[PDB]
């Protein structure tokens, strides 16, 4: 039917990267610049969220298949960005990433695009095309933190408070690899679940089940205890 | 599920079979498996914005369709640059054989092909998709008796919780609904069936049965045969744009029974309802198949048609 989006651990230290020599920190670096960078220019341009994200996760695939040491990372982003903007219906110009990238990287960094900066960008559009399979289509944490902070029934201000503490751990979780390990589904009921953890909120109360300690099981199937706990551990190690 | 790696030469390309919105389509020959299929070319090269967004719609509406009433891409493949959407080649197309004048399609082969194309329609908009192309050019059939609904470049989503804007030129002209020639831009999946009720008609007479060159004069030929459009019949068409602005020239009753009374009573009965004005009294594509014309085809049951292997 479709491509798998997934990998394991052990395969996240496998990436064309790595076979290369680049060492795990600085490949999980490069990911975390590649990732701001195009939140950076997009936010700069008036693109929302989800364009954001799509941009970013065309970014963290194509490094599976890629490597660091053979693709720039900004060049990678801006295409990543510039591509997602179609997908998602909020086109830009090419010409405007570019200028946009330029205010925000230092003279080395934008040294990655070369003479020509939009060809660089255009020519590996192609590529990046191919890479993803023209698997466009892709769903973000965001909608499923929204609708299923929707169905929890309690006080609106702790509520709200969870919800925007998750959304802050949904836009940090795109610094990492956590999207290329879990569905989308998976990573908003973990954002909840670190958002409440920290808050002291007990969210089984605001469900029609309030003795009922796995209140993620009415969102999702069958996601143990333990791959929520991975998920935060991996989020807050951002913040070490 | 690998796509856009194969390459373009591991297809013959026998030649050109239709001019397409970002490319021509060819017929070609798969050299592994000796199988015939259409290949639409997505041209890149000396695009200001790239990769069209136009083909990217279409590619991501093509990806969530799976029907057998409804065309389906096989792969995505590229030059040694363009790429290449990939189709089963289908033997003809409802304008081309209408064209012909070497076939003519019986009772039976009009309620075969009708119950065909309704049901991929209603797939398609129990999808939440608007086809907004629907025309002869865009139905295939093959040898087989199988149709498939061809041509999603013009598709988009359509947001069936609440009302949205959208493009209001979609269309070719003569399969153009009213609220479309008035204006309207929240339309619904209405239109589609409008476009079907075209055909469904065009079938019959082999020609299609309103050709105009332009706006007004299409909306006259409309008046003309299903009734000047007005509140008795149609309400909300006064809040239309161009209402007042384009107005049939006389004050016509619809008369398409009598103009169609050499049609079948059930086939009429469906071309009624599939014309109807008001795009909220027009039968939605699974009301259409369950009238009395198409609820008891059954196509297991059904021979093919007699169509030149050209
Ligand atoms: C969806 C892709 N796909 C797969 N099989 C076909 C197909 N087979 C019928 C056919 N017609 C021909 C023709 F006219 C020729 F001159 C020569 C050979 C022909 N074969 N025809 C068309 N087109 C028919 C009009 C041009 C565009 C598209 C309309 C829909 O995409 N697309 C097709
Ligand atoms: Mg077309």
């Amino acid at each position: 039917t479709k491509p798998c989006w997934y990998w394991d651990k052990k395969d996240l230290a496998h990436t064309p990267s790595q076979l290369e020599g680049l060492d795990p920190a600085t490949e999980a670096r490069y990911r975390r610049e590649g990732a701001r960078f195009i939140f950076d220019v997009g936010t700069r341009l008036g693109l929302h969220y989800d364009t954001l994200a799509t941009g970013i996760i065309y970014f963290h695939r194509f490094y599976m298949f890629h490597s660091f040491k053979q693709f720039p990372r900004y060049v990678t982003g801006a295409c990543c960005l510039f591509l997602a903007g179609k997908v998602e219906e909020t086109p830009k110009k090419c010409k405007d990433i570019i200028k946009t990238a330029r205010s925000l990287l230092n003279d080395v960094q934008f040294g990655q695009f070369g003479d020509d900066p939009k060809e660089e960008v255009m020519v590996l559009e192609r590529i990046l095309l191919q890479t993803i399979k023209f698997d466009l289509q892709v769903e973000h944490p965001y909608q499923f933190l929204l609708k299923y902070a929707k169905q929890l029934k309690g006080d609106k201000n702790k509520i709200q408070k969870l919800v925007q503490m998750a959304w802050t751990f949904v836009n940090d979780s795109l610094c990492t690899t956590l999207s290329l390990q879990w569905e989308p589904e998976i990573i908003a009921v973990a954002v909840m679940y670190l958002a409440g953890r920290l808050c002291k909120f007990e969210i089984q109360e605001w469900t029609s089940k309030p003795m009922y300690r796995r209140w993620w099981e009415q969102f999702v199937q069958d996601v143990p205890v333990d791959v929520l706990e991975d998920i935060c551990h991996q989020i807050l190690d951002l913040y070490s | 599920s690998d796509w856009g790696k194969r390459c373009v030469d591991k297809f013959d390309i026998i030649g050109i079979i239709g001019e397409g919105t970002y490319g021509q389509v060819y017929k070609a020959k798969d050299k592994d498996t000796g199988e015939l299929v259409a290949l639409k070319k997505v041209r890149l090269d000396n695009e200001k914005e790239g990769f069209p967004i136009t083909a990217i719609r279409e590619i991501k509406i093509l990806r969530q369709l799976i029907h057998r009433s409804v065309v389906n891409m096989k792969e995505i493949v590229t030059d040694k640059g363009a790429f290449y959407l990939v189709f089963e080649y289908m033997d003809h197309d409802l304008m081309g054989l209408l064209e012909s004048g070497l076939v003519h399609f019986s009772e039976d082969h009009i309620k075969s092909f009708m119950k065909q194309l309704m049901e991929g329609l209603e797939y398609c908009h129990k999808k939440n998709f608007l086809h907004r192309d629907i025309k002869c050019s865009n139905i295939l059939l093959n040898n087989s008796g199988q149709i498939k609904l061809a041509d999603f470049g013009l598709a988009r989503l359509y947001n069936s919780e609440e009302s949205r804007p959208y493009t209001n030129k979609v269309i070719t002209l003569w399969y153009r609904p009213p609220e479309l020639l008035l204006g309207e831009e929240r339309y619904t999946p209405a239109i589609d069936v409008w476009s079907c009720g075209c055909i469904l008609g065009e079938l019959f007479t082999k020609k299609p049965i309103f050709q105009a060159n332009l706006e007004l004069a299409q909306l006259e030929l409309i008046s003309r045969l299903c009734g000047s459009p007005c509140p008795a019949v149609w309400p909300d068409v006064i809040k239309l744009p161009y209402f007042n602005t384009m107005k049939p020239k006389k004050q016509y009753r619809r008369r398409l029974r009598e103009e169609f009374s050499f049609i079948p009573s059930a086939a009429l009965d469906l071309l009624d309802h599939m014309l109807t004005l008001d795009p909220s009294k027009r039968c939605t594509a699974e009301q259409t198949l369950q009238s009395d014309f198409l609820k008891d085809v059954e196509l297991s049951k059904m021979a093919p048609p007699d169509l030149p292997h050209w």
